[PDB]
């Protein structure tokens, strides 16, 4: 008949219990006998709420980094969405510094000195240093003598994006190394070849360790954009900042053109594929889980967050062959959690507290609630510990007699049961 | 009932069809 | 592989009552240390006891690392055994405490259960739709077994795995859904239309029958340090092999600890502990010893075995001398296994085991001479002399090794004491501590 | 069943409501005055008023200083940030030691923020881009806008995205039929996965299948987030989270510690004070624990003298086994506990006393009960005599070999023969040193 | 205000000095040290005059005598927009910066440039926004009706205003601010509509606003270094700024001062524990004090005839005699009973600690026999002991309990020396066993 | 030791033969690619896969170039132009390789000597990651 059954405490339940015991304090033993004998009552009810479900205390929303942003938020046919994130930290720069030290001016000399240092006195200039360019072209094997001046006067990321070089001079001192040859033979090579498999071991370690389906464990706590510099009364600063943060070559390189757009430029507009902007250079993540730091609240996690609910769920897994009835007792606000528990993955036929005659006529329904004669029921399961037995006996007056008092160890609930 | 298939959009994309007898490369 | 110095040790040689046999599994003698190592091995195999420091002490050429390799061989598979020396901690890209943390977390394993669908069948049709630049890839795969035939939707990675190891129609292939593994089992059609491009000579495979999708549960072990390196940055899987994991932050470690506790509480994963073995532990700094003292008190701390062969010696990073080169607060947290020297019979049995492992046939008197030389000079000296005596005997065109081969190898190759005596008798011929030498004959 | 460590048996300080210490409660035995002083310090931390308060736990080896620090951390709760540290951990090869000390100082100060997130979540129904009329200008991109239709439960709306938000969309590989989650605060997109409205048995990429999100599209949801000041400092020093190319390339670079300037810390403090003044965040000061504080050299102590005078510094607790010892990095500065007298003047030394025979005996008993072992009374008395003779830690660490030898002989109890055999098999430091002194070939 | 818990120098609001630079006995949180406070007032007037460059002063004395308190008083009496750079001596031993480069950055963080500029701002409360979309969307037109407490107007918006208002979504009832030239719209917040909340701004829209910027010379050095962005002002990876950039910045600043477009604000570089620098840093300071764009350097040390770092000899204050030749030394003295009692009463008043007169006398006796910092630390734990017994006032027994629970330096030294076998000495010897 | 089976030589024709009833909405759907290779004393016409044709566009293979195809991988390799096909008499930057000797179809056993450190270095770096 009565089968008091025990459970452990999960990690989130233990964390909430410890933070409640540290934020309440005030003679926790007196709180224990206060919960035994029945401000003061609200602490007991919130401790029982933590004991029932961690999500009974606060709902578990998305797991995302804290956005250190100021953006356009609604204070409350299409509605457009524009990226408008900015750092709350603002660096104020005067107009004098920008217009006298960075921008060219008639009284300034930054353009003249920049051309003198970068073009006129460049050692890779073929107009003044043709011998060095010829020596470097004999060394490297570059087909163009202007490649050294172009490479030495370009940004390194811009150089990385725009390296599409096909031919090389064979009569040169640039040599093909052994390891580079082993790289070239396995650039496009099928598996189970000896040279192919001897140099592809990282992919084999990826495949045999099942790293394609491993979940993400770490996300950062704070995500922030770069510090926005504001200069009052200057549109040149805004234009330069927008050209730097949203440079179209780098933005196109770390992304992809849509496929119908590629069809429109290539076929409809006649643009050759060689003149397309370079795309697809963003590195692939480990999984789809590692692509973003936002984590959705898992329904399967919600079962295992509470040991009571996890043990109840494996009990309905065990006792699915025989009809029964579940009882929640005095704890409010735990109903809708059960409705979203049993109407997402494990769909059981159910009613919400007429329906007594519906139970006594329909046996395919599975779950009762009736928060505090029903002789058609066959197996009862409770959700409260050993309180004053008057309302407990009134509950079992409804009524085979199988009783389950899901008890949780290491908490006030088991303390009061023991009392 | 049976749930419908996901909509498959392949507009503006070259096709490589490998079948039992012949292989095709429908390009642009 | 090749024959190393500890290749003969295939375990610990202990009964079910943790009692060591006199000679078993390549280990002979050292009974108390072997029994203590069996107790340590049972404590590791229990898995409920964390962060215990074990020190193995004794003279050189005694069997501390032999005992550690016996523990490692008796440890079993899917249990980590990180065997490092004391010189790996001193690094240019990592701190001493960070290198010690990575060595600690390499020894803790996580056994993960995954659900996998295996799809083995003949390919009817592959349709691959790619973009103009080839970036976006999608398509369909009509696959078939002898009972039913289905059509699947392909992603980017599955198409990338289909292009390499080129699958045509009529090929029997296997699809591992949880790992993205494409395994071409072979070709079952053998069509008359054969292209001149491929050089494929795939074997005939019978048509697979039964169901197309088979559910199974796979089990794989991943160390903790792999999980911190993977979650530390974007391309952490490259850093697992390049070793460019520079000073992983403590926030990553805390989140990985909470996530693996959640994986333990869900039944998806379990935590198995392993052994961190540190050979030549006297080489560590006092800062390393303090970090080891505080890192042994962690929940995710493995069993630490340390080996040293030094008496009351100077602790590195300090100005005083301590027993075993280790400070007393570290020795307070450690239980010391003592290893003792061998007699004639144990040295003879070790040399016979080493000669049997090296496929070297010794006579009785050659083994007696090798035992006497091992007792007089060193066991490692005679164990090294075995191979060159075998080479001399094979140069003499006889199969076995005689006494004169051992005498010739002893005359050709010197030990420590003979070389010390030859240097001391000819002191002017060698560069001394003051950098003085007489190169000239006259 | 449960994996146990050196400090598993301790649940807290174990004090009354008046601050007095019960002799055996909370997993603690003895150290009544030290536990009372730690409780006073815990109440000072819970006052959340003072800055830079520093105490020192002073005593011999195996006296319970780290036990008291863990009890302080357990009594404060998981909300209060506790940063355990070793004095050797501050020596980093990437950045200076003073920057590491300041980073741990900011790591020990916490913040609890309520954050409102504007969310566009739902299943993608249509995703059509509008191409630019001049694709190869070099000043714009190949598209101008992207129309995307999202339906949630009882709601459907369409969005016109600029190419930056669509770049964030397409880097998640979003197709038709994917339930997605766009965060308008940063532009970050989460692909929840395939909708269950279609067939879910014809995929090969082990994807998850989710229902339609409840409520309307474009929700505003409140999230309670617990961060530290160091999290804000390292997020602003290395910017990731924006959709500009600097944030995205800084995602892909190898992370490396940098000397975060005082200007960035003051700006972060200004933003946090603005968050407090709007009543949306609360400040939770915490504890930085430094065990083996003797390992710090004179430069870290000198920087500690300045850093304890800050108005945002946490409560710093230290431990040391040293007596009258020279400070590291110096030559002749003999100081108590290896801590210079300039820092000692800023400290409050909490003494910790050694234990008696019966206290050692009941400590061994509690460690045996927390490890699920049964020890006979005579074996417990022999373990107590061994603990008083050799060391307390040697008696505590010999319990597991005793349990192994007990379960080897098919017994649950630990007899006197088991602890005698464990004494014979495993050696303490004194017997090992006596073997070292009476050996020839440097044992 | 910013983030401020109660710290060691929170009670000091400046130097308690008169108009004749005479120190009051108790004013602005500072008591005692009359000669030191008058010398600090003289140094403060040297900073406020701005005509004297590169003066090094040394605040020397015993520990817990108020050298850092004097520096905090100078910093609090300096005021806003004057650069006060307080660093410790161990902060300049960097792994990615040389010590002279870190000293250069600390020197040039303490000299500011003051530039005043005008900006046209439109700060108003939005009545309504209308935008009529086209058939396709090539052109967008709109009217923005905005108001203040005095005015009310309607604006015909262009395309860029419409794009900058749809982004950063402004509805009816929002108080916003618009910069017309830069095109930046800042939502100040929701107005007083019942349906954050900010009041409707005053009239005269499109107003001239004078902004006064104080930018340190280190920031302009980082900006003018074309390989260094200003994010290195926050990340800290400036990485050895070249000297020629600093010469161009000095010439540009001199020509800006000559043209009258900017002013120079000298400040104070405070170095706590200046003995921790080595001899090469002292030589670099010895040469770098001669620059025209050099601040006034306050240095604090407590060492007396100590060994100079980097050398093998001993020097007074840990500083070589060529550095002490370039400096004038302010000497702080110890405190008597009355000054200690006044400091403890001020510290108790700051922390809202109500304590009795005999408790104050006991704490003063403890701070005379032991140290001022020990009693000032004992005040707060005695208060916590007092509220543990549900008492709002600190009595004598609370101070006695705090003295019993928490030890001072001399008691810890005596208790260690009586039981030196239980601790780890210089040789690493300890007797962890308690019997036999 | 490994076996390399290759077809190399100066090419003679490149006809991407179109299929019968060639679907709809696509231009020039290729059923197979016919490549006519010639070398010293040998000339072979090869019927390749259609998907080699984009590789034909990748390496810029035209009539008169000396190309090189492995049988197992099916990847072309433009070695250069033939010496006889030096049509641009005045100015050209092409690398004119001689016509290769022996038959077009050659299957040879080659031996490669590496070290274990070479394997470790080649496996450590990302082998053709094609990212930024
Ligand atoms: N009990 C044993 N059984 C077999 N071989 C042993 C044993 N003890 C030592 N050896 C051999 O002696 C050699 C030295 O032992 P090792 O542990 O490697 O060095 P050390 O004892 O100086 O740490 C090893 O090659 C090992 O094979
Ligand atoms: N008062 C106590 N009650 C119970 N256990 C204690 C007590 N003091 C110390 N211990 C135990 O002794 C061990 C040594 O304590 P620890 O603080 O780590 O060393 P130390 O005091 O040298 O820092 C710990 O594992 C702890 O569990
Ligand atoms: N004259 C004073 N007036 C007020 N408070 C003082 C005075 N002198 C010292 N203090 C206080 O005493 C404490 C220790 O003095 P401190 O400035 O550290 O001296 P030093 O820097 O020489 O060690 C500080 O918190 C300071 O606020």
């Amino acid at each position: 008949i009565e089968i008091d059954v025990l459970c452990d405490l999960t990690q989130r339940q233990a964390k909430l219990y410890q933070v409640l015991k540290s934020q309440i304090s005030t003679n926790y033993d007196a709180i224990e006998n206060a919960a035994t004998n029945d401000n003061l009552i609200n602490a007991v009810m919130q401790f029982r709420k933590v004991c029932n479900h961690p999500d009974l205390f606060e709902r578990a929303d998305v797991d995302s980094p804290f956005s250190f942003t100021t953006f356009g938020k609604t204070t409350s046919k299409f509605t457009d969405l524009i990226y408008s994130s900015r750092n709350p930290i603002k660096y104020s720069l005067p107009r004098l510094i920008y217009e006298d030290l960075i921008l060219p001016n008639y009284n300034n000399d930054v353009d003249i000195a920049n051309k003198l240092k970068n073009v006129k006195f460049n050692i890779f200039n073929p107009s003044t240093n043709y011998e060095l360019c010829l020596f470097l072209s004999k060394l490297t094997g570059e087909p163009s003598l202007n490649e050294f001046f172009r490479v030495s006067t370009t940004p390194l990321l811009k150089r990385v994006i725009e390296r599409t070089n096909g031919p090389k001079n064979t009569d040169s001192l640039s040599f093909k190394t052994i390891t580079q040859e082993l790289l070239e033979v396995t650039r496009n090579a099928p598996s189970e070849g000896v040279m192919a498999s001897l140099l592809n071991v990282e992919k084999h370690a990826y495949e045999r360790e099942y790293l394609n389906c491993i979940q993400r464990g770490y996300h950062p706590n704070v995500s922030a954009p770069p510090v926005t510099i504001e200069v009052l009364g200057s549109s040149h600063v805004t234009n330069s900042i927008n050209n730097e943060l949203f440079d179209p070559l780098i933005s196109q390189a770390l992304s992809d053109i849509p496929a119908i757009t590629q069809y429109n430029m290539h076929v409809k507009k006649g643009i050759p594929v060689e003149d397309f902007p370079k795309t697809g250079l963003f590195p692939e993540p480990l999984n789809k889980n590692f692509s973003s730091n936002i984590s959705m609240p898992s329904m399967d996690r919600f079962i295992t967050e509470s040991a009571k609910l996890r043990k109840l769920d494996e009990l309905l897994v065990k006792l699915k062959s025989e009809g029964h009835r579940v009882l929640i007792y005095f704890q409010m606000t735990k109903m809708m959690d059960l409705m979203e528990e049993y109407l997402t993955y494990r769909q059981y036929n159910h009613i919400r507290l007429d329906l007594v005659h519906d139970w006594q006529t329909n046996p395919e329904i599975f779950v009762f609630l009736l928060s505090t004669n029903l002789t058609a029921a066959d197996t009862v399961i409770f959700y409260d510990s050993d309180w004053n037995p008057t309302i407990d006996s009134q509950a079992m007056d409804r009524a085979q007699v199988t009783v389950y008092r899901l008890l949780v160890r290491g908490t006030i609930e088991e303390r009061m049961r023991d009392r | 009932f049976v749930k419908p298939r996901r909509p498959y959009n392949s507009e503006g994309m070259t096709r490589i069809l490998r079948r039992y007898e012949e292989d095709l490369f429908c390009t642009f | 592989s090749l024959i190393a110095a500890h290749s003969h040790i295939t375990g610990l040689g202990l009964d079910e009552n943790l009692q060591p046999r006199p000679t078993s599994e390549g280990m002979v003698g050292q009974l108390q240390a072997r029994r203590a190592a069996g107790v340590i091995l049972k404590m590791v195999q229990n898995g409920t006891i964390a962060g215990r420091a074990v020190l193995v002490a004794g003279p050189p050429s005694t069997g501390k690392t032999a005992l550690a390799m016996g523990v490692s061989q008796s440890l079993g598979k899917d249990v980590p055994f990180t065997a490092i020396a004391g010189s790996e901690i001193f690094s240019l890209e990592l701190s001493k405490t960070e290198a010690l943390t990575q060595a600690f977390r390499k020894s803790i394993g996580i056994k993960i259960k995954e659900e996998t669908e295996l799809i083995e069948g003949e390919v009817v049709e592959i349709q691959i739709d790619r973009s103009i630049t080839g970036g976006h890839k999608q398509g369909k795969l009509t696959i078939k077994t002898t009972d039913m035939e289905t059509i699947y939707e392909l992603g980017n990675k599955m198409i990338d795995g289909l292009t390499k190891e080129k699958v045509l129609a009529g090929d029997v292939i296997s699809i591992d859904k949880a790992s993205g593994k494409i395994t071409k089992l072979g070709r079952s059609f053998a069509r008359s239309r054969d292209y001149d491009a491929m050089g494929a000579d795939t074997r005939f495979v019978q048509c697979p029958e039964g169901e197309l999708q088979k559910r199974k549960t796979v089990v794989h072990t991943v160390s903790l340090h792999e999980i911190d390196v993977i979650n530390s940055r974007t391309q952490g899987f490259l850093a697992l092999f390049t070793g460019d994991t520079g000073e992983i932050r403590s926030e990553v470690r805390d989140q990985i600890n909470t996530k693996v506790a959640e994986w333990k509480e869900e039944g998806k994963a379990e935590i198995v502990p392993g052994v961190l073995f540190i050979d030549e532990v006297h080489m560590l700094d006092i800062e390393c010893f303090s970090f080891i003292n505080r890192a042994l008190e962690d929940e995710f701390a493995p069993i630490v075995m340390m080996a040293t062969n030094r008496g009351v010696s100077k602790t590195r990073g300090t100005n005083y001398k301590s027993p075993h080169g280790l400070p007393l607060d570290l020795l307070d947290r450690s239980i010391i296994i003592t290893t003792k020297s061998y007699n004639e019979q144990e040295i003879k049995t070790i040399l016979s085991i080493r000669a049997q492992e090296e496929e070297v046939e010794l006579s009785s008197d050659a083994l007696d001479l090798l035992t006497k030389t091992g007792v007089e000079t060193s066991l490692r000296y005679s164990s090294n002399l075995i191979s060159v005596a075998q080479q001399i005997a094979m140069k003499r065109k006889n199969n076995t090794v005689e006494v004169e081969d051992v005498k010739r190898a002893y005359l050709l190759f010197l030990d420590s004491a003979r070389s010390v005596k030859y240097v001391q008798e000819n002191e002017s011929q060698y560069i001394d501590d003051q950098g003085n030498v007489q190169i000239s004959i006259a | 069943v449960t994996r146990t460590a050196a400090h598993t048996h301790i649940k807290g300080l174990g004090l009354d409501e008046s601050g007095v210490a019960k002799r055996v409660e909370g997993g603690f035995v003895g150290q009544i005055e030290a536990r009372e002083a730690c409780g006073v310090i815990v109440d000072l931390i819970k006052a959340k008023k003072m800055s830079g308060r520093a105490i020192l736990l002073a005593g011999g080896p195996s006296t319970g200083k780290t036990a008291l620090a863990l009890a302080i951390s357990q009594e404060l709760g998981p909300k209060v940030p506790f940063c355990p540290l070793v004095g050797s951990e501050l020596y980093s090869v990437e950045v200076k030691k003073t920057e590491t000390l300041m980073e741990n100082f900011r790591r020990a100060i916490g913040l609890r923020i309520k954050e409102t997130k504007e969310v566009y979540e739902g299943e993608v129904t249509e995703l059509t881009p509008e191409d630019a009329e001049n694709p190869l200008g070099g000043y714009g991109k190949t598209i101008s806008h992207v129309i995307v239709g999202l339906k949630s439960a009882k709601g459907t709306k369409t969005l016109r995205l600029d190419p930056t938000i669509y770049e964030s969309i397409q880097r998640e590989k979003v197709s038709i039929g994917d339930v997605i989650y766009i965060e308008a605060n940063t532009g970050a997109v989460k692909r929840v996965g395939r909708s269950d409205a279609y067939a879910t048995e014809f995929d090969l990429e082990t994807e998850e299948y989710v229902p339609l999100p409840k409520g309307e599209v474009h929700k505003k949801k409140e999230i309670v987030q617990d961060v530290t000041l160091h999290d804000l400092d390292v997020a602003n020093a290395r910017p990731q989270g924006g959709q500009d190319v600097i944030s995205m390339m800084g995602q892909l670079l190898k992370p490396k510690k940098t000397e975060i300037t005082e200007k960035l810390r003051q700006e972060v403090n200004k933003v946090v004070a603005k968050y407090i003044d709007q009543g949306v965040a609360e400040l939770i000061p915490g504890v930085l624990f430094i065990d083996e504080v003797n390992m710090l050299d004179i430069e870290i102590f000198t920087y500690l003298n300045k850093a304890l005078e800050s108005n945002i510094a946490p409560v710093v607790v230290l431990a040391s086994n040293r007596g009258m010892t020279t400070v590291r990095g110096t030559e002749d500065v003999i100081s108590p506990h290896g801590v210079p007298p300039d820092l000692i003047d800023r400290l409050l030394i909490v003494r910790t006393l050694p234990y008696d025979k019966d206290e050692i005996r009941t400590i061994i008993e509690r460690r045996a009960t927390v490890e699920r072992l049964q020890v006979e009374s005579s074996a417990l008395d022999l373990l107590a005599t061994m603990g008083t003779e050799t060391s307390l830690r040697y008696a505590l660490q010999l319990l597991a070999p005793c349990g192994i030898l007990a379960q080897t002989s098919n017994r649950k109890e630990i007899v006197v023969n088991d602890v005698n055999e464990a004494k014979l098999l495993f050696l303490d430091a004194k017997r090992s040193t006596k073997i070292l002194e009476t050996s020839a070939n440097y044992l």
